DNA sequence: ACGTCCCTCTCGA
RNA sequence: AUCGAGAGGA
């Protein structure tokens, strides 16, 4: 039985926060799906093997209102800690032949250049790591609630406050939360945080 | 410091041949 | 009592100026630092000629 | 401070000869593999020789300047814990009386 | 610490010695090499239960395996693991007279002295690195008692002397929705600019 | 390890093994001198240093007037006339246990009650 | 008592704790790289690697001191005799001059003293190691007994010597008494009058000849 | 002086005992190596808490001896100019003088002054000025008080050019 | 790579 | 007057 069960929790916990991100992005998951403990996780997924726990959630009916082009997201996992371009071609054709919109691929230890990620227009794919996904950053004491702005929510902020795109505080594409929502350049965001004075200050950020 | 300079260690700096030096 | 020498009088650690302070053993040390360089910017008979 | 004075510069030759005549072995005929308790002499940062029992050496000298045979500003010292003896005819030492 | 039993001194005692960063150099008191195809006197009873005649005999310290309380059965185990089956290693036991480990290579004079230092500094033991020391302590904290008001139940907190939050976040038994480090530059890299 | 050198070159000796008889030799790489080892101890590291914890305490050691004297007796002659000092292995951790030294018979003995030092 | 000599000597133990490359080398006046403490020992005259170790070790029982002296022997094992040592310092005999002259001259710069130059060198590598094995707290650069101070005499000594300096190379021009006499006077005058302690007219420890203070006899 | 100084002369003495215990107890290897800091720093960090609270809990015996008709007491009672540390340093005992954070250094041969024993960790030779400004420090006491203030002047004069480059 | 603000004297090419 | 060095004022 050894002490492999310590590596077993550190992927169920990842799995939950990996699926938690999918609801906050704008897809259809229930709280019972993520709160699925490891006891029910081993029974229906063991012998832990990752190519069985690849999911596909899809947008909610609220998300399709202000994000009407947010389409099919496919997410597949890998068993090999190291991944090369040979398995990436097997994954890219999942999204390519079925022509979905976005995809997130979880590698569990390492990937090499063999680089092909920005070559399926229109579909940029995010790549995350179970080392940083095991615990979710967005639950922390001092990480405020980032909210994605639409293309019309954008040009509405830029007209009401009489701005140009540059004149707005900025978040970067590699920002831990801009990954967590897959922010692209031009997308805005509405950081809503507690305030020692106002009680509820609402700052804004654009992404490059 | 000055007395021991002028008396001894001032003469030591004499190395067409220089000899004993007097200061008025 | 392994003494080798003995101090003449302890008041000789005082400097040129600060020797004139009345009872420096009853003052804060940074005050004795001021009167040290403050008796230097004073008035009086600096010479007889 | 008041009672402080400064060294002036003494000559080292009429004492490095007083060493060779009281138990100093120059270090050309010195190999430590027959004498490890070899104490080391120093004059102004110069290791000239070696002595065995510094007991009656550093005290025959400490009473040699106290009578005037050696200049009073020249400073003695032997570090017993480390078996070394440095002597300073230097010019620039700040000596106090006692 | 974790929400529930955060008033538990012992739950943090393991987390203290779970990220405090141990290495071989911490416990080893003397590392010796020998030529011995089974010579050394007091080692005859250990060997009881193809390689190379070059010995590597490192000896630990008594009190070293208490302050962080390591186990002889595991200190040598990750020495045994970090070189695959390429190093014939077997140790002593914890109730022994003196703790010692022996290794063979399976010319190689200095090339075993190669893994003399390699074992010392680059073979960690019990914890996550860069956290070069920790120390638990109690500090009071206000929290609402179920009756309604704010009240005075304290708790414990491990205070480190190093910052690699990147993977001290994910250790179990803590509160990874609360952990704080002074390194505001590291907080920005992990948790976001805001 | 306390190893030696060649007798013809006085150059240090680099060990080698007898691959046939299974013995250790101290080879020479200046000349071709060879000799077989005395002890199998070739290398020692010793990390927790203890050699020199009472370093430097030879002849006139009850003499240095800096070190005062204690009023406690020694384990042989039992003289209350004896000097003392802290560990002269000036490391950041070594305990303040004090290694007494006797003026009368010149032998080291600690006050450490947790153990009992010999040097 | 005859110069200034700005040529200092460095001897450093490479490799920190855990590094087995702890080679000891030495940087010397007028020589590029750091020479291993063995090559300079043979250019001296002490040849066999093993015979140099009595100059370093004053009790061949400090087995932990001799263990750091392993690789520096092998670091300079490629050179074996005195001739090969001083060529690596580069007809190419010129190293014997630099060793004899601008190197430990607080001993004498005459040749035949090649044994005090080595027994002092070993004593330095000796004291270097006691701090590496924490049997000695590194010396106190802010210790006052280690500090000297130049008063009027030695200050004038540097100035008088550096004035007589190019006076004698100006009388070497009276051939190709009617020599120059103003230069010794106007030089002493200048430094004591400006505060920038002489050095021709290029300033250099400025603020040493301060005007006196006459507000109170105490001051 | 009025029988209050008489009992401030025992807290200066009983607080020697509270550090006289940890004296020879620490050279018997009994000193519990506290969680982290070494044996040496565990003694310093445990002896200064006995000297700081010795200095402190020696002057607050005088803060009550002075009647409400005292002047310097009426000066701090309003807040015009005065603190409590001003009173203990002047009346009771000045206290441990500290250079660079810790107690005094051993710039000599493991000792503090060429008037004291070698390899000595005493408070009477590591910067505890036991006398008050009223009473009069001794040449040892006066000196340490000196090096405790050189640090201050060095600070409030050669660390007041960074405060002002931050502003710029 | 720059290294607090302003202000009072005094002296050598 | 100009530049260069020096001691001070809070
Ligand atoms: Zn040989
Ligand atoms: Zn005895």
């Amino acid at each position: 039985d050894q002490e492999n069960e310590r590596n077993i929790s550190r992927l169920w916990r990842a799995f939950r926060t990996v699926k938690e991100m999918v609801k906050d992005r704008g897809y259809f998951i229930t709280q019972e799906e993520v709160e699925l403990p490891l006891e029910d996780f081993k029974a229906k997924y063991c012998r832990p093997q990752r190519k069985m726990m690849s999911f596909q959630a899809n947008p909610t009916e609220e998300s399709i209102s202000k994000f009407p082009d947010m389409g099919s997201l496919w997410v597949e996992f890998c068993d090999e800690p190291s991944v090369g371009v040979k398995t990436m071609k097997t994954f890219v054709i999942h999204i390519q032949e079925k022509n979905f919109q976005t995809g997130i691929f979880v590698y569990q230890n390492n990937i090499t250049p063999s680089k092909l990620v920005p070559s399926i227009p229109p579909a940029t794919i995010e790549t995350f790591n179970e080392a940083a996904l095991v615990v979710n950053i967005t639950h922390h004491e001092l990480v405020p609630k980032h909210i994605r702005l639409s293309s019309d929510e954008k040009r509405e902020l830029l007209k009401r406050y009489r701005l140009k795109e540059s004149q707005l505080p900025r978040i970067q594409r590699a920002d831990p939360v801009a990954l967590y929502l897959g922010l692209k350049r031009g997308e805005v965001v509405k950081i809503i945080r507690k305030s020692e004075t106002s009680g509820r200050y609402a700052s804004y950020r654009i992404c490059m | 410091s000055f007395n021991q300079f002028v008396d001894y260690t001032l003469q030591d700096i004499i190395c067409i041949s220089f000899g004993k030096i007097y200061v008025t | 009592t392994t003494f080798t020498h003995c101090e003449i009088h302890p008041s000789m650690i005082l400097g040129v100026a600060a020797s004139i302070i009345p009872f420096p053993d009853h003052n804060q040390s940074p005050r004795n630092t001021y009167q040290s360089a403050m008796g230097k910017q004073a008035m009086g008979v600096f010479l007889t000629n | 401070s008041l009672m402080s004075c400064i060294s002036v510069g003494t000559d080292p030759m009429p004492i490095i000869t007083f060493l060779s005549e009281w138990g100093m072995e120059p270090l050309e005929d010195y190999v430590p593999h027959q004498s490890p308790d070899a104490t080391r002499v120093f004059v102004n940062g110069v290791w000239h020789g070696v002595h065995r029992n510094p007991a009656r050496l550093m005290e025959t000298l400490r009473t040699l300047r106290r009578k005037g045979d050696i200049n009073p500003e020249v400073s003695m010292i032997r570090d017993i814990r480390e078996k070394e003896l440095k002597i300073f005819t230097d010019a620039g030492r700040v000596y106090r009386p006692l | 610490l974790e929400p529930g039993h955060a008033a538990d001194q012992e739950q943090a005692k393991l987390i203290r010695s779970a990220i405090e960063h141990t290495t071989l150099k911490s416990v080893t008191i003397a590392s010796e090499i020998y030529y011995d195809p089974t010579v050394i006197p007091e080692d005859e009873e250990i060997i009881q239960l193809q390689q190379s005649p070059w010995l590597l005999r490192l000896e630990l310290d008594r009190a070293a395996m208490n302050d962080k309380d390591l186990t002889m059965g595991q200190v040598g185990e990750r020495i045994k693991q970090t070189f695959k089956n390429d190093l014939f290693v077997i140790w002593s036991e914890d109730n022994d007279e003196k703790l010692i480990i022996r290794c063979r290579v399976v010319e190689e004079d200095h090339m075993l002295k190669k893994i003399e230092n390699t074992m010392l500094e680059n073979i960690t033991l019990r914890g996550v690195e860069n956290i070069e020391r920790v120390v638990m302590m109690k500090y009071d904290r206000k929290v609402p008692s179920p009756t309604g008001e704010y009240v005075k139940e304290p708790e414990w907190v491990l205070e480190t002397d190093g910052v690699n939050l990147s993977e001290v976040m994910t250790v179990p038994g803590i509160d990874p929705t609360r952990i704080y480090t002074n390194s505001f530059i590291d907080i920005m890299e992990v948790l976001g600019i805001e | 390890t306390t190893f030696r050198f060649c007798r013809d070159c006085n150059n240090m000796l680099y060990p080698r093994e007898d691959k046939e008889n299974n013995r250790l030799l101290f080879e020479c790489r200046t000349c071709s001198y060879v000799e077989e080892a005395g002890s199998p101890l070739v290398y020692r590291h010793e990390l927790i240093t203890n050699i020199g914890e009472t370093a430097g305490v030879v002849q006139d050691i009850g003499s240095d007037p800096t070190l005062p004297r204690s009023d406690r007796e020694c384990p042989k002659c039992h003289s209350r006339e004896n000097v003392f000092f802290q560990s002269q292995q000036r490391r950041k951790d070594t305990s303040m246990v004090l290694f007494f030294v006797c003026l009368s018979c010149s032998h080291i003995f600690t006050s450490d009650q947790k153990n009992k030092r010999t040097q | 008592k005859g110069s200034r000599f700005i040529s200092t000597l460095q001897v450093k133990l490479y490799g920190r704790e855990g590094s087995s490359a702890r080679t000891i080398k030495a940087t010397l006046p007028y020589i590029k790289q750091d020479i291993p403490i063995v090559i300079i020992f043979r250019a001296l005259g002490i040849i066999p690697d093993g015979e140099i170790l009595e100059h370093i070790c004053y009790d061949v029982n400090d087995w932990q001191m001799l263990e750091m002296l392993k690789p520096c022997v092998e670091d300079g094992f490629v050179i074996q005799d005195r001739e090969t040592a001083l060529d690596f310092i580069g007809r190419i005999q010129y190293a014997k001059d630099i060793l004899q002259k601008e190197f430990l001259p607080h001993i004498t710069q005459l040749e035949g003293f090649e044994s005090r130059k080595a027994f002092f060198l070993g004593y330095m590598i000796n004291r270097l190691l006691l701090c590496a094995l924490d049997r000695k707290d590194q010396d106190d650069r802010d210790h006052f007994g280690k500090k000297r101070l130049d008063l009027a005499g030695p200050l004038l000594a540097q100035l008088f010597k550096t004035l007589f300096k190019k006076l004698t190379k100006d009388i070497f021009r009276y051939m190709q008494l009617a020599i120059n006499a103003k230069t010794i006077t106007s030089g002493l005058k200048y430094a004591l009058a400006t505060g920038n302690w002489g050095e021709q007219k290029k300033a250099s420890r400025a603020g040493v000849s301060q005007v006196l203070n006459r507000y109170t006899y105490s001051s | 002086d009025g029988p209050t100084m008489r009992e401030i002369t025992e807290t200066i003495a009983e607080a020697k005992k509270k550090v006289l215990d940890v004296t020879k107890e620490a050279q018997a290897n009994l000193l519990t190596a506290k969680h982290g800091m070494t044996l040496r720093e565990s003694f310093e960090d445990n002896v200064v808490r006995f000297l700081n609270e010795a200095r402190d809990k020696a002057g607050r015996l005088a803060e009550v001896n002075l009647k409400d008709l005292n002047n310097v007491k009426q000066m701090v009672m309003a807040g015009s100019k005065g603190s409590f540390i001003n009173i203990a340093q002047m009346s009771a005992c000045v206290g441990q003088q500290s250079v660079e954070g810790k107690r005094i250094a051993f710039g000599f041969v493991d000792r503090t002054l060429p008037h004291f024993s070698k390899d000595d960790y005493s408070p009477e030779s590591k910067g505890f000025v036991e006398n008050s400004y009223l009473r009069g420090l001794t040449p040892q006491e006066f000196f340490f008080h000196a090096m405790g203030g050189r640090e201050g002047l060095i600070d409030t004069a050669v660390k007041t050019a960074e405060t002002g480059y931050i502003q710029r």
